[PDB]
């Protein structure tokens, strides 16, 4: 795979040289956040189920011809596919959380996935919208929580941002 | 009272590690990836060449390059390295040229589908098929057979589909297979003393049906 | 590349499941250690140079024979080489303690280590010596856990090359 | 596989003759039968879950000790098998019933069942038990039907007996 | 052994399924056509005898060289063999109809048919005929379903032999 | 999907054969029973709503708390989409019957059932009440096969619900 | 898969409505026509080696060079395949027939046809000529049968050889 | 069973190699952290009863019919295992914080979860409940990462329930 | 798997019973000397290459004939299983090390092996003289460390042998 470690030796093995003091730096300080980190992915996890479930409710409120014969989220069968494409998104955003790095969810999950949707006549417009959906419930976890030692941590938060996007993105 | 020690009290892993069957037991699966790391692919190499020759030991000179190449580009899935390594000088000297074939039935059985033969008939198709045709054509009625494209179709390394109920299922796998496993140290051997011979005994096969043909 | 966080992630991924507690729980470890291990980087990306000159050097008294016109350690190209290798070495251990992880040793000198030296008749001894030469002046410059660190890294390669 | 009709045949065969007359009379009435026959089989197929259902809870009522921990039903996993097992058990002594033949039950189901459950440990004692629960409460529906024509179904009853315990002695 | 029972037992089987409707229907229909097909065989097995000799006859007039002294048709030892063989065919014919399947004429007939007929170097062809010519008569004996059915299986063979 | 007709095809197609006797045998059962499942079939569509108002109502008497408020039987569009749902299942079972198959039933309704129910926290328990007390008012308007057909489909849900 | 039934249930479901009576109509009026239809199929069946030996004389009678070196249906290894996959096709037709519906024929047999012809040189031209002298003997037997109640069989005749076309087109 | 231990020997185990610094540097994750882990344990294995009571209660509440006549909260028996249940959940729980992994969690409780609960009926959200009422009383004695630990394992089963 | 902890774990479930304060008192000491066990390890897994090479030169210096024609390590093909099978050994007793317990061992490693042996005429007695010599090397690396902090490790010193000694014991 990859992640924020392994990449910044790459680049540094193709220049042929020792990492850059500077370079150290930007791990230094991925070290010392660590903690927060960690702790935001297992708030993901720990809500995992809730994310999807809600995220979907609202999906379909929205979105009600979905759910009606010959949308796209109808039959059971195909609802069935849709909450486990949208928790997968998840699964891999989280990997990619801890890791520090877009890669793994991109090569892993995004890349084709716009064409399969399209190819199956999924509309893809909709996939996007569950996956921001999903976002913002997430952050909302990730944010608010109890017992985790007041701090800031809006950095990750961001980071988390992009990730989500990335997914709508492509998907969309 | 509905909580006590059962007197029995045997363990949830006990059954299986009695038998000695705890690895193969609901047994991993290794699949290779569209784009795979140096790691993912040396893993699914190493599982297959396991798996195929039956934990018998391939040194430096019995890999084959060109196979894990091809595997390496892309150009070939994981159900072609299998029929390539099932397709090869080694393969065939150690499973065989020594065995007979009613012996090697059984074993590419186990190889290729983690299974023991589940009954008489299977030995028919399959004896019938090699005179017919090579070795070869047989060995590719295996890989092209439904079951092996249902389970490990296409990028999965073959597991040991036996000591797990699978559906359609003969009663007498369980035992059949605890036969050819015997230990995560056994391993099926061209070159042990008394050469190579089988292991399922030919009246328990009939102990399932036996129709005309 | 095989790093703690990867592998995590890795197995995570094959069973199909979140990452739990379980692989958080490994992570941890990673970033707990790397503050040790970051430190003994720096310390081996300093003195590289040194180590290397050193190093090179002991190959030569170890094996005079290879100083002989005729023979391999001969002719300053082969000691350019020579240097070269070594330093490539020296970076990519620097590299694994950063990540780490094995991975970046892995990949770049263990796989295919064999063949290559076969094919050019790079007898692994002499790399050994230099590492073990090495190992001995990095048992100076560290002390405590980041020594440790750097040891486990070191060895990893003597024990792949022989 | 075999079958009533099959069966005879075979024997038929290796008298190396046509048919007696005699013995297209068993055919022949047993052609007759076949309503009968065929709503027994659906009336098994119809309430199959619940059979299973009941067959365990008394079960379990019954031999408290394979759900204590420790015990052979427990835990959760555990448990899951021995329901299973009985449903395939069952859907065999259905299949057999249709066929109007142990056979099919007899070569795939039961032979060598007892020496699984031997390497395993689980108790065959339990496991019979369990079939005849099962047998009962089968007989119960295939016997007492709605919207059926009212008739007599005992000889269909029986044989689906000597089923059931062909099982039980088997694995026993 | 293929009948209709059989079948629907075995897609059941391998599946994991219990018999749903789909199946019995199936079922119930080899059931109300067994009336017609029992009625036929009763037909055959009274007339067997006299169907073969017919036969037998037959490939003869079709083939007369066949009786000349060097060949297959001549000796009694072969007559004898070829009234046996086409008994049998009779025999096993009656027996898919009562089985409602084509079954019984599959594996004991059917199967390694071109083997054995390569190794002994009997002619495909003979035997055609002599179903041909049966087929003929029985289509007097018989009506309506019950003859239908008597052609299915016969034909069944005729294709098989060919 | 699932049908009798398809699945002979499908059998014979595996093996690589024509269609013979048996399949055919199989088939005509497959037709000779339309007759009284496409009866079931008008009779259901028909009183179709009546069924369904009754059902919906049912549930409510069998689990009351389900109607008071921050629960799911509560506030109208829930009512609703209950109502639909029910609807629904009977219109696969009417499809059902006239394909002559569960087919129907199984990919639209059964396949993903459990995900489904689980992520939405549907209880399988209601839509049964549903289906029972639908059984129950279509063993009035039904009788003999017809009736018969349609319970093996009301059923098979059931089972399958459970 | 899919056949006739099926279908119009398909058609249904997306409109999201049980089947209209004037629909129902339609299935009624074909299951009544069965006996017809499968006697038709049973003509083809019994038959079959024999249309497709026919066929294949005339076949070659009329291209003498697909026999001759160099041509297509030559040496032996290549005549064979070209007998098969007469007959593969034949077999479909037939499917098609008792389902009452093309699609199995399309979806299975003739989708990607053309293209192995091509991509092989044989030439697609031929291919379909020799579908269509299969279709004329066919008919032959369907239409002139031995011991069948006296009717009407048209309607079954003309989608049968509609069948054979779509073949021949596909392939050409 | 998973635990960290057992993956990284699994792991090592699976490429043919020997525990190198990346496998220790994960296992010591493991240990640093169960100081705080086995707190919980300590907090959890003292409090049991009176949290599995203070559950039980709850689910009552929770769904009031469950109690009535006819239901399955009603008649001891019941109640008895339902506290039972509970009880085991816990106990796992509790094994699982000591042995450092989901493991105990996953083969005793999980793995065939589903089956179980539909055979028999029993509602996820019920356990649900029980374990959100203990997470809520937990959220008191504990505090800090000991807290934390409690809360990741409770919910793994709030998340395989649902 | 089973280890240490997970170990303990199953005891108590047999029971029935959460886990005693006395036995957490012994995982709360056995994790206090966590920092000594790994280190040991490490110094295994350090030294491999060697401890191997070395007990191999012992084993052979003594039992001359096993390198001899006719002998079980010759020719070059045998003795490199032979040399592989020792590193397998040594690389399960490792784990064993780390787990703290010797299942893992016993189950992966030890399981099947005699009978192989058997089979293929290996003599045991040889194999488990050379698992002692490793034994005795191991221990050697592990009880004389450099650059460690100075302490007691006997404790696991005897644990490692133990390991070695059941390897031992079940070849033999
Ligand atoms: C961020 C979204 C929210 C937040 C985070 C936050 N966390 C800490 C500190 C810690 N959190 C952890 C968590 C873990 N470390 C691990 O090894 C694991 C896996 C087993 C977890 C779950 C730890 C151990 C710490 C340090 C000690 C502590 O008591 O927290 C902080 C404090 C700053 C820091 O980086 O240490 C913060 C801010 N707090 C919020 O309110 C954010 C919404
Ligand atoms: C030093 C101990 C001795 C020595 C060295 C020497 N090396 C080569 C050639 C090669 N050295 C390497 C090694 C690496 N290249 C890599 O990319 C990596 C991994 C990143 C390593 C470790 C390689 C690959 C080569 C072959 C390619 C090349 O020739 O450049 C030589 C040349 C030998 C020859 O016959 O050409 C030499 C001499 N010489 C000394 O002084 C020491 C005895
Ligand atoms: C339930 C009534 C009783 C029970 C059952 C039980 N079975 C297992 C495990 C297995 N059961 C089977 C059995 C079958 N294999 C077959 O081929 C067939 C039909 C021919 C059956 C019925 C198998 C193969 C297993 C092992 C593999 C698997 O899990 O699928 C268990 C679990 C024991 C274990 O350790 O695996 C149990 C509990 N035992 C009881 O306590 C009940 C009385
Ligand atoms: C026996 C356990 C019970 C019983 C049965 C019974 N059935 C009939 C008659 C019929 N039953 C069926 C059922 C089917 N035929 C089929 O083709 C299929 C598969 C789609 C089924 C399910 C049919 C059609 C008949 C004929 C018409 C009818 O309903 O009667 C009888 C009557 C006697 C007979 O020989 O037909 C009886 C007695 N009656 C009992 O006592 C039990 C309730
Ligand atoms: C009749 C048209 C011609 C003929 C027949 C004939 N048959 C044989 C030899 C065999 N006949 C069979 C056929 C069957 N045996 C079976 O088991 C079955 C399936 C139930 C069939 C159809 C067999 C197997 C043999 C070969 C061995 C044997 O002796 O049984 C011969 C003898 C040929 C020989 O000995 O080489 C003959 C002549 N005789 C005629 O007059 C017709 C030309
Ligand atoms: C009726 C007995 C109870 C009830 C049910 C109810 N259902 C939902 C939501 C859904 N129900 C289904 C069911 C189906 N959708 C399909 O596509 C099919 C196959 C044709 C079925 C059977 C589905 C998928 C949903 C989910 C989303 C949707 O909009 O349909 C609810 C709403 C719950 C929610 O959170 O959305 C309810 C309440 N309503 C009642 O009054 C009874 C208690
Ligand atoms: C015969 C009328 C004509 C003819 C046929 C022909 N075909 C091949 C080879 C192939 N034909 C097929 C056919 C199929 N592919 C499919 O998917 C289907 C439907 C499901 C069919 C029927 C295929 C796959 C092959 C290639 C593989 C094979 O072994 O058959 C040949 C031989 C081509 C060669 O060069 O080997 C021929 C001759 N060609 C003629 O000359 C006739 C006009
Ligand atoms: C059409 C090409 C020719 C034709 C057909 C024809 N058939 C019937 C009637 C029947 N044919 C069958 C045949 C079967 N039914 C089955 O279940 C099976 C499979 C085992 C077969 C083969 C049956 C049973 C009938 C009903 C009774 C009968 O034979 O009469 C008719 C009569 C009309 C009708 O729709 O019933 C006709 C017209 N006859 C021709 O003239 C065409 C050449
Ligand atoms: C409590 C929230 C509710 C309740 C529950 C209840 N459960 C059962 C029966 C079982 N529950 C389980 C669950 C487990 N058993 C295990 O071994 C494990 C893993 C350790 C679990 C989680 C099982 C397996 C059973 C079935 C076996 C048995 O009979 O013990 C019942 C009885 C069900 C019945 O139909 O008899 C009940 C009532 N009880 C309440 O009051 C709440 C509503
Ligand atoms: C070396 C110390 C002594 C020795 C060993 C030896 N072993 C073999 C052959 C095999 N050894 C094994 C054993 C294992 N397979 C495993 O996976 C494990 C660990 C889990 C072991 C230990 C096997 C399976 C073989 C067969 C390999 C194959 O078939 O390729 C030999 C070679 C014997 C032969 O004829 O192949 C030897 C020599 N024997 C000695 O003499 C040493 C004292
Ligand atoms: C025992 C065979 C020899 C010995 C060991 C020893 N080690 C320590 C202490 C530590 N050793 C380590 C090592 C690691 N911790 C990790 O996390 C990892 C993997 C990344 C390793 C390799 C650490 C961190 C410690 C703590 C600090 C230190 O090294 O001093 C001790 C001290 C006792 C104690 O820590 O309780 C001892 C005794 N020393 C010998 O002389 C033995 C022969």
């Amino acid at each position: 795979m990859q992640d924020a470690f392994t990449k910044a030796i790459v680049a540094a093995d193709l220049r042929g040289s020792f990492l850059s003091e500077q370079e150290l730096n930007q791990l230094t300080n991925l070290v010392k956040e660590s903690n927060k980190r960690l702790d935001a992915v297992n708030a993901i996890t720990g809500n995992a189920a809730e994310i999807i479930s809600d995220a979907a409710h609202k999906l379909f409120a929205e979105q009600t011809d979905l759910i009606r014969p010959g949308g796209n989220a109808y039959p059971n069968r195909r609802m069935a596919a849709c909450l486990r494409d949208m928790e997968i998104i998840l699964r891999y955003v989280s990997y990619a959380l801890l890791a520090g790095d877009a890669s793994v969810l991109e090569d892993r999950c995004l890349n084709g996935l716009k064409e399969t949707y399209v190819a199956l006549g999924t509309p893809t417009r909709s996939v996007a919208r569950a996956v921001q959906l999903m976002k913002e419930t997430a952050i909302g976890y990730v944010n608010s929580p109890s017992g985790v030692t007041r701090g800031d941590c809006s950095a990750l938060v961001n980071e988390a941002a992009t990730y989500f996007d990335k997914a709508a993105a492509s998907i969309a | 009272y509905y909580s006590r020690p059962a007197p029995r009290a045997t363990a949830d892993g006990d059954a299986q590690t009695k038998l000695g069957i705890t690895a193969v037991a609901p047994a991993q699966a290794v699949e290779l990836r569209p784009n795979f790391g140096e790691t993912e692919l040396q893993a699914v190499i190493r599982a297959t060449y396991k798996q195929l020759f039956g934990n018998t030991y391939i040194l430096e000179a019995d890999r084959v390059v060109q196979a894990e190449s091809l595997l390496r580009n892309g150009s070939i899935n994981v159900r072609e390295f299998v029929r390539l390594l099932a397709k090869s000088e080694l393969y065939k000297e150690r499973f065989f040229h020594c065995t007979s074939n009613n012996r090697f039935i059984e074993l590419t059985f186990k190889h290729l589908l983690g299974r023991a033969p589940y009954n008489q008939s299977e030995f028919v198709e399959h004896l019938d098929r090699y005179q017919k045709s090579g070795y070869d054509a047989e060995i590719d009625s295996y890989i092209d057979s439904d079951e092996y494209r249902r389970v490990f179709g296409e990028n999965t390394v073959p597991y040991f589909r036996g000591f797990k109920y699978q559906t359609g299922q003969a009663a007498g796998v369980f035992e059949r297979t605890l036969k050819l496993y015997g230990g995560d140290a056994d391993s099926d051997t061209n070159r042990n003393r008394q050469g190579q011979l089988r292991q399922v005994d030919p009246q328990e096969l009939l102990r399932s049906g036996r129709g005309i043909v | 590349m095989k790093t703690v966080i990867t592998e995590v992630i890795a197995s995570a991924d094959s069973q199909g499941r979140f990452l739990n507690n379980t692989e958080l729980q490994a992570a941890n470890g990673r970033f707990q250690r790397a503050t040790a291990s970051m430190e003994a980087a720096r310390a081996l990306t300093s003195n590289a140079d040194s180590l290397v000159k050193g190093a090179v050097q002991e190959v030569y008294n170890k094996f005079p024979y290879l100083t002989q016109p005729g023979q391999m350690g001969y002719g300053d190209t082969n000691q350019a080489k020579c240097a070269r290798d070594i330093s490539h070495y020296l970076r990519f251990i620097t590299y694994s303690l950063v990540a780490g992880g094995t991975g970046p040793l892995d990949d770049y000198i263990v796989a295919g280590l064999r063949e290559v030296n076969r094919t050019f008749n790079l007898s692994p001894s002499w790399y050994i010596e230099a590492l073990k030469h090495i190992k001995g002046k990095v048992g100076s410059q560290l002390s405590g856990q980041p020594l440790t660190e750097a040891n486990a890294y070191i060895d990893y390669c003597i024990n792949a090359l022989s």
